[PDB]
């Protein structure tokens, strides 16, 4: 008999599952795994004590009834919900053998559904402390938030139009004008932004709990895009405005309210998830979590003691373990039946692939395929394909990581994972730029990269098209500097991809004359046109469609300022290209043959170049045409002229039609995309009509057109 | 009370739909908020009727509404309508679809897969069915036949993903449930219910919709004894009791009670680790090791014949034999099922989606339906199952049948790395349980002979054993095999211990003790037994002095050896099988001849055995193999003996007892020769004299003395087939 506040509440022996605090039976049932640990505690907080960084209540864990197998486990009878929790574990202290047992610290549940830490960004601790004690939420007998009978919206991957936003820059920026600029309420009032601009699903970036200062005590740098997690199952609570109150929860709720109104205006949501490395770094790095319970289980460890390193942030992983698979596996399921999320993109995905050292012939069989070597079949892809409810959400994967695996168009999929189409990104940056010998690549990527995704049983959809993303140039920087500028990055310059197969159209800067301007604003029109014609799932980050520029610096993972901020006050300047990006969207929708379900058959879709059905696959070619089948539109004719030459290219000989011009990325706003809410229309047609007549139409250098075929 | 839906139409805009039980009928709230998709008014055509219930503005006129009853004391249904806006356009869901909701079943939750009781009281069902695209709950009361109720789900509403589920108010009057896939109107067993009911062959079971009351296990405590001091005695359940001898009554006579009453008996022979036979629900036709369910025991091995009360009398065993010091070990089969590909033998899974949970048409030869072992579905299935039966029944450990088989991936093919095998070794909660690797496969299709992966952990069963110690006592096989198996096999255990090796000289199948020395003819020349002379039972006096030597040279040698022996049930007392080298024509234990004196000399020679291992722990119970100083090899006359000779079948073991308290080291002879044969004694140290505690060609009185004292140096007769073993002192 054994009483732990006071004498207030009784402490139980409890049971080893589920893993992480839960409410039950009128108490909490904790449970953590640890193998290296010979003792353990529970330690509980009340917030003004973990403020203080000082353990309100410490209970000892029996390792007689309060351990089933690797699992510690302890049941507490009382009203616990309002004081946060850690535990405290003794071992062995051995680096060289990938011990790190430490009574003196404090670890964090991994299953904790809140960190709770610091209530405000930026805001160091008490005396500047970044790094100050963390605790975890106990949850409620019961579940404080209404869903208002929210339903999966499970959009077909194929209709799909995905827009990375970043949750603080989305609204953080003073021409928001919104409540709560930088949070989830904040941006809530935006959604119907982004649904008129043609999206209906957000990527969000990493919104897992992460350290925002782990820079700047070093330094005087943030961790703007969090890609280095503490929790893996706890949202960010810098990311909502209630902070730390009620020990989270209304974080927690918070987040579940952007879903909600995502899902109630027609939106899915994808989580950006980063599993293969952690906010403890090397051995070097501070012990929150996992170093403190088992490094040797969450962590791959040279024969040394070393910690391997192909995350490129310190630590790895040890995503193949059967224990981390568990972990990851629950905290997805987590993720999508508690959260209502939608999908997942894998973050440095290929390191899920690299096995364990758990099969090394030394550890099975007990003397003499290593640690580190990517598999055929790995398990943890195995168990997420093929969970009953991972299954069926979306599974996108940048399939590379920093030690050099790369799989595009390999990475194991079981004919269900989507994934980051690098290889379309470096083909269209090349051939709308001018470059040779990529016409036919260029096509390939036009029709959903069959070369890659055809044989191994996937469908077009399963290509995630995009041309640029968080890492690496904007939109409109990928038409004005050549080079990146990354010296404010602090690392002497040396960040970033350094092949971006950019053009600055002639001059570079932003200060350019008159020619290179409209030729970047065509440059950045045939980019969309491009994305939005192709078959797969367009993606483009947030700010590419009114021309978001963050001066060239192509990595910028460490700025807490408008370099990284929506610009709602810069939207409004740049309206015609975020017109046009609209107008394409909806194009792309009308149209049922761009948003094919297989990839296109010789049957609908016809290859020309300057005259009809003579393409040119040569080395010297710059010109890609092709015409659809279209069961609304009848038929589109898209036509890419990425020579610096312009051409009288002759249209197909349709008898009884005519092509009527749509989209022109040459033409003068508004007339780059002809709709009918421009009172003058039929005249801008008719003073084009001696050229459409003849079945021709007149392209400047540099852009691209679309018509559609009316009967006439 | 009451449920919310929110249906995306497809021009832009939201449908509430509010459903609320009534205090007896149902309350549906439509309700349109928004505007401009809608402007002019709209109309709930109600599955196109007549009807429609125009709906007027509700909050504002920014939400329109409606509000439809439906009648009390109806059974679950489905409202299904449309929106029509004042010109006669439709307006349909998002999928193009009618919205429809249902009426009397809430939506449910995708986890726990099975049957869960919430706090209010609500039952909840989950199932997992990636093949079907149509489910439906059947529920029967107290007898039904067909279905008290049946609930079809809804594919967008009663759906996460792959797990179909479904919510229920409550299920008074209600007894069992089962599961309709695709459409064919088959019940089928959920695969993760804790209770199910009586089999009835078209094949068909029905989980039931009680709770297992919770079991008060007390003060009951896992023996956690260690693996070296590990004597395990595999039984069955049914026959170990069920004969009339046992003097137990009916319906406590061949169950877990009646196994749980002779505890005694199993202390009596030094035993602490009882290895059951299969326990899962089986079909009464292929038998224990075809199981049907993975979840609860067998009901026929309850006193009442049902499932909870086949739960509770195991538990109750369990605890016994926990009390009482004794392990309890569980043979598991994890590699098939008792389903058929056709559809009257489908009950559980093979028809809820039997693409995941079994191989693409088997394997080669072999009708029953082979599991896909490592697909995640089947492994979350098994490691659930397996912590069911360690957290809920206590457990300590089990036996994995033809557990070479679960290395096998979806193709048929090998796996390098088969991944239940590691989430088996590296469970943390099934961290402390012993796992016990068994090659032996119930099917008629012998696997392979490969490296099973063991981690250090996996203990394994010695076949090899069982073949070399029958070869070398028939004369057949050289003296160096025997020396390998006294040794704790160690060119298999090499890198684990002796203790990890499961020594067996007969099983539940094949030849028993007494049917190893009896029967002996070209059919069973793969039992490596021998006749002693004569086929089948006889009265020639010195065959009979024969095999009772060689039973006795058996246990000897079984005991003697560096490893976990494993005694078969009914080996201790000559449970003859008749010849035949099926485990079905196995029959009840006859309890009778305990009572007898060949039983007596045998379980007496057992229990001095184990005792000999329990006092000399330094010897036989180790963790590591004996060193290559303090064991050494001797013929007739303490010569090197003919390893390479295979006519010698005479051999000699001396152990130096390691004095790391005094040890007197051990010398065994052992002469398989139809011949007698000399054996010169080690030498001794002034004042240390052997003494002969085994020798197997005398009587009972002297037998097995706990004494006869023997100089150092000098010379003994040991007899034809006779096994002797001497203690310095
Ligand atoms: O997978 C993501 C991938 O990349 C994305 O974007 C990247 C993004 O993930 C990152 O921002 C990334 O930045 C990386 C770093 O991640 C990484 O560290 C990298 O290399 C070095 C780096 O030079 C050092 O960090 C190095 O050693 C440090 C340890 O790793 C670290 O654990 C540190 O630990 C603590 C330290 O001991 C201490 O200073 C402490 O700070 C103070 C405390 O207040 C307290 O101790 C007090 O007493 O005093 C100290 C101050 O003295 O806190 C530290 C940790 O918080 O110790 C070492 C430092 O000495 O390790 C790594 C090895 O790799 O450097 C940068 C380079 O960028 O780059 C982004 C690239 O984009 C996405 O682009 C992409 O989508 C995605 O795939
Ligand atoms: O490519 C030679 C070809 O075209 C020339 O015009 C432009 C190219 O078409 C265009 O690609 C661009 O070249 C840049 C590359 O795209 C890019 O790698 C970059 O970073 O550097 C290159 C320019 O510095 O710009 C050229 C014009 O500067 C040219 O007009 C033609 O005569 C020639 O045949
Ligand atoms: O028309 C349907 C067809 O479209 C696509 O095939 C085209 C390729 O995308 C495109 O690269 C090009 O292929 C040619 C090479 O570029 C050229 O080097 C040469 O050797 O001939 C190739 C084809 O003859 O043109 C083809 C169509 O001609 C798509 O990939 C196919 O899956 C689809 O069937
Ligand atoms: O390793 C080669 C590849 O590595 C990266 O993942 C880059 O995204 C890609 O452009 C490059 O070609
Ligand atoms: O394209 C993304 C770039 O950053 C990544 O973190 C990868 O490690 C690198 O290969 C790639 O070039
Ligand atoms: O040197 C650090 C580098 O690590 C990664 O591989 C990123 O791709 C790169 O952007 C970053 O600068
Ligand atoms: O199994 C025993 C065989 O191998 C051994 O190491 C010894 O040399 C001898 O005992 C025999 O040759
Ligand atoms: O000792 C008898 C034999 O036993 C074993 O199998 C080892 O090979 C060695 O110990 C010896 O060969
Ligand atoms: O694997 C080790 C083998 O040889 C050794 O020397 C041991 O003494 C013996 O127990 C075993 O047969
Ligand atoms: O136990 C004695 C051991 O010594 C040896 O050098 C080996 O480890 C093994 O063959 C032997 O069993």
């Amino acid at each position: 008999e054994r009483y732990a506040l006071g004498g207030a509440c009784r402490v139980l022996a409890g049971m080893p599952a589920p893993l992480g605090a839960t409410a039950l039976d009128g108490g909490v049932n904790f449970a953590v795994y640890s193998a290296g640990a010979s003792a353990a505690s529970l330690c509980l907080f009340t917030p003004d004590d973990l403020e203080a960084d000082e353990v309100t209540e410490e209970v000892p864990l029996d390792p007689l009834f309060n351990r089933t197998g690797n699992v510690w486990h302890v049941f507490i009878e009382g009203e616990l919900h309002n004081m946060l929790y850690g535990y405290r574990f003794d071992g062995m202290f051995a680096p060289h053998c990938g011990q790190y047992f430490d009574v003196s610290n404090v670890v964090v549940d991994p299953y904790a559904k809140a960190v709770i830490s610091r209530g405000e960004y930026g805001v160091p601790g008490p005396g500047g402390d970044c790094w100050p004690q963390m605790a975890g939420m106990i949850p409620l007998p019961y579940s404080t938030f209404d869903w208002q009978g929210d339903l999966p919206l499970r959009y077909p991957q194929k209709d799909l139009v995905i827009y990375e936003m970043h949750l603080r820059g989305f609204t953080k920026h003073s021409s928001s004008n919104v409540e709560h600029p930088g949070t989830y309420i904040g941006a809530i009032s935006k959604l119907d932004y982004l649904k008129e601009l043609g999206v209906n699903c957000v990527e969000l970036m990493p919104c897992h709990e992460f350290n925002e200062l782990e820079y700047f005590s070093c330094s005087s740098k943030m961790n703007f895009w969090g890609y280095s997690t503490i929790n893996f199952f706890s949202p960010m609570i810098r990311y909502s405005s209630g902070g730390i109150r009620n020990c989270g929860r209304d974080a927690i709720n918070e987040f579940k309210t952007f879903v909600r109104e995502a899902h109630k205006r027609g939106i899915e949501v994808i989580m950006d998830v980063v599993f293969n490395h952690t906010a403890e770094g090397n051995e070097k790095g501070p012990i929150l979590s996992f170093r403190g319970i088992d490094n040797s289980t969450y962590y791959m460890l040279a024969p040394k003691g070393e910690f391997y390193n192909y995350s490129g942030c310190g630590n790895t992983f040890n995503c193949n373990h059967p224990v981390v698979r568990e972990f990851i596996v629950d905290c997805l399921r987590y993720w999508v039946t508690e959260m209502h999320v939608d999908g997942f993109r894998f973050d440095l995905a290929s390191i899920m692939t690299r096995g364990c050292s758990l099969w090394d012939p030394v550890n099975v069989y007990g003397s003499p395929t290593t640690t580190g070597t990517p598999l055929a079949t790995p398990p943890l892809i195995d168990m997420i394909s093929n969970d009953p409810i991972l299954g069926d959400v979306k599974l996108i994967a940048e399939a590379w990581d920093a030690g050099g695996l790369y799989q595009v168009g390999q990475f194991p999929h079981w004919k269900i994972w989507s994934e980051w189409n690098g290889k379309y990104r470096d083909i269209v940056r090349q051939f709308i730029k001018g470059t040779d010998g990529f016409a036919g690549g260029f096509a390939e990527c036009l029709c959903g990269s069959p070369h890659l995704y055809q044989a191994g049983g996937r469908k077009p959809w399963h290509s995630i098209n995009f041309v640029c993303a968080h890492d690496g140039f904007t939109l409109a920087d990928l038409v004005t500097y050549n080079k990146k500028y990354n010296s404010s990055n602090g690392e002497d310059n040396r960040d970033g991809e350094n092949h971006n197969l950019s053009w600055n159209c002639g001059e570079e800067g932003e200060f350019a004359g008159l020619s290179v301007k409209r030729l970047r604003k065509r440059q950045m029109r045939n980019f969309f046109v491009s994305l939005m014609v192709s078959q797969g799932v367009p993606m483009f980050y947030m700010g590419d469609e009114y021309g978001h520029t963050k001066g060239g610096n192509n990595n910028t993972y460490c700025h807490d300022h408008y370099v990284n901020y929506f610009r709602w006050d810069k939207k409004e300047e740049s309206s015609d290209l975020q017109r046009f990006c609209s107008l394409m969207t909806k194009f792309r929708k009308q149209c049922e043959s761009l948003g094919l379900a297989d990839f296109p058959t010789a049957q609908r879709l016809h290859w020309h170049g300057h005259q009809p059905g003579k393409p040119d696959w040569s080395e010297t070619s710059r010109f890609v045409a092709f015409s659809t089948k279209d069961e609304t539109k009848g038929e589109i004719y898209v036509a890419f002229n990425a020579s610096h030459l312009p051409a009288v290219v002759g249209l197909p000989e349709r008898p009884g039609y005519r092509w009527e011009p749509l989209v022109d990325t040459g033409k003068p706003a508004p007339y780059d995309f002809l709709t009918d809410d421009l009172p003058d229309r039929a005249h801008a047609v008719h003073l084009f009509s001696h050229f459409l007549n003849s079945n021709l139409y007149p392209m400047l250098s540099y852009s691209s057109i679309i018509l559609e075929l009316q009967p006439d | 009370a009451r449920s919310c839906y929110r249906f995306r139409t497809d021009d832009d805009g939201v449908v509430d739909v509010a459903v609320s039980g009534e205090d007896g009928g149902y309350a549906v709230s439509v309700e349109v908020p928004g505007t401009r998709g809608r402007e002019g008014g709209l109309v709930l055509r109600a599955s196109g009727s007549g009807e429609g219930v125009p709906l007027a503005p509700a909050a504002g006129g920014a939400s329109l509404a409606a509000e439809l009853s439906f009648d009390p004391t109806r059974a679950p249904f489905y409202l299904s309508f449309l929106l029509t806006d004042a010109s006669g356009a439709e307006i349909r869901t998002h999928r193009k679809t009618s919205f429809r909701v249902p009426v009397g079943v809430g939506p449910g939750s995708p986890a726990p897969l099975g049957m869960s009781i919430s706090g209010d009281g609500a039952v909840n069902f989950a199932v997992y069915s990636k093949n079907a695209n149509a489910v439906s709950l059947y529920l029967y009361a107290a007898a039904g036949d067909e279905p008290a109720l049946e609930i079809d789900l809804d594919p967008y509403i009663h759906r996460t993903g792959n797990v179909w589920h479904v919510s229920l108010a409550s299920v008074d009057g209600y007894v069992s449930y089962a599961f309709c896939c695709g459409g064919i109107r088959r019940p089928l067993l959920d695969p993760y219910a804790k209770v199910i009911g009586d089999f009835v062959s078209s094949m068909r079971c029905f989980a039931s919709l009680a709770i297992a009351p919770s079991y008060n296990w007390g003060r009951d405590r896992h023996p956690r004894l260690p693996l070296e001091k590990l004597v395990v005695y595999r039984a069955n359940v049914a026959l170990f009791t069920k004969d009339r001898s046992s003097g137990l009554p009916d319906d406590a006579a061949g169950t877990f009670t009646g196994l749980s009453a002779k505890v005694e008996h199993f202390r009596s022979l030094g035993v602490n680790a009882i290895l059951l036979e299969p326990v899962f629900p089986f079909h009464q036709v292929k038998g224990p090791y075809f199981p049907y369910h993975f979840f609860s025991p067998m009901n026929l091995y309850s006193s009442k014949g049902l499932s909870v009360s086949a739960i509770k009398s195991m538990k109750d065993m369990v605890r016994v034999m926990h009390r009482n010091g004794i392990e309890v070990l569980l043979e598991v089969v994890f590699t098939h099922t008792a389903e058929g590909e056709s559809e009257c033998q489908t009950i559980s899974m093979r028809g809820i989606d039997n693409s995941s949970y079994y191989i693409a048409n088997g394997i080669a030869g072999c009708k029953a339906s082979i599991l896909n072992c490592n697909h995640p579905v089947t492994q979350k299935l098994i490691l659930d199952s397996l912590r069911h039966w360690v957290l809920d029944f206590h457990v300590d450990g089990f036996c994995f049948i033809n557990a070479p088989f679960l290395v096998r991936g979806p193709g048929g093919e090998y796996l390098s790395r088969p991944p239940l095998l590691e989430a088996i070794t590296f469970d943390p909660v099934l961290s402390m349980t012993k796992i016990i690797a068994d090659p032996w496969s119930p099917l008629d299709i012998s696997n392979v002979q490969f490296p099973f992966p063991h981690w250090k952990r996996w203990a394994e069963v010695n076949t090899r054993f069982s073949i070399d110690v029958r070869k070398f006592l028939k004369r057949e096989a050289l003296i160096s095999d025997l020396a390998t198996r006294l040794c704790g096999s160690g060119d298999l255990f090499s890198t684990r211990g002796p203790a990890f090796s499961f020594n067996h000289v007969s099983r539940n199948s094949g030849l028993s003790l007494v049917d190893l020395v009896s029967f002996s003819n070209d059919d069973l020349l793969s039992e490596s037994s021998w006749n002693c002379g004569e086929e089948g039972p006889s009265e020639n006096s010195a065959v009979l002095q024969t095999r009772l030597r060689q039973i006795r040279n058996f246990l000897f040698i079984l005991f003697v050896s560096l490893g976990v022996p494993v005694l078969n049930m009914g080996d201790e007392c000559g449970h003859s099988a008749a010849g035949s080298v099926s485990y079905k024509d196995r029959g009840p234990l006859n309890w009778r001849g305990m009572k007898t004196t060949f039983v007596k000399e045998v379980t007496g020679f057992i229990s001095f055995l184990t005792a000999l291992r329990s006092r000399r722990g330094d010897i036989f119970q180790r963790r590591e193999f004996l060193k290559l100083e303090n064991i050494h090899w001797y013929g007739s006359d303490l010569c090197e003996p003919g390893w390479d000779d295979p006519t010698s079948n005479f051999l000699c073991m001396h152990i130096n007892a390691e004095v790391d308290s005094v040890r007197g080291d051990l010398y065994i002879c052992f002469n398989a020769n139809e011949e007698s044969v000399s054996a010169a004694l080690p030498a001794l140290a002034e004042g240390s004299v052997w003494l002969r505690l085994v020798d197997t060609s005398l009587a009972f009185p002297g037998f097995f003395a706990t004494v006869q004292q023997v100089p150092g140096l000098s010379s003994y007769h040991v007899e034809a087939h006779t096994c002797v073993l001497f203690e310095s002192k």
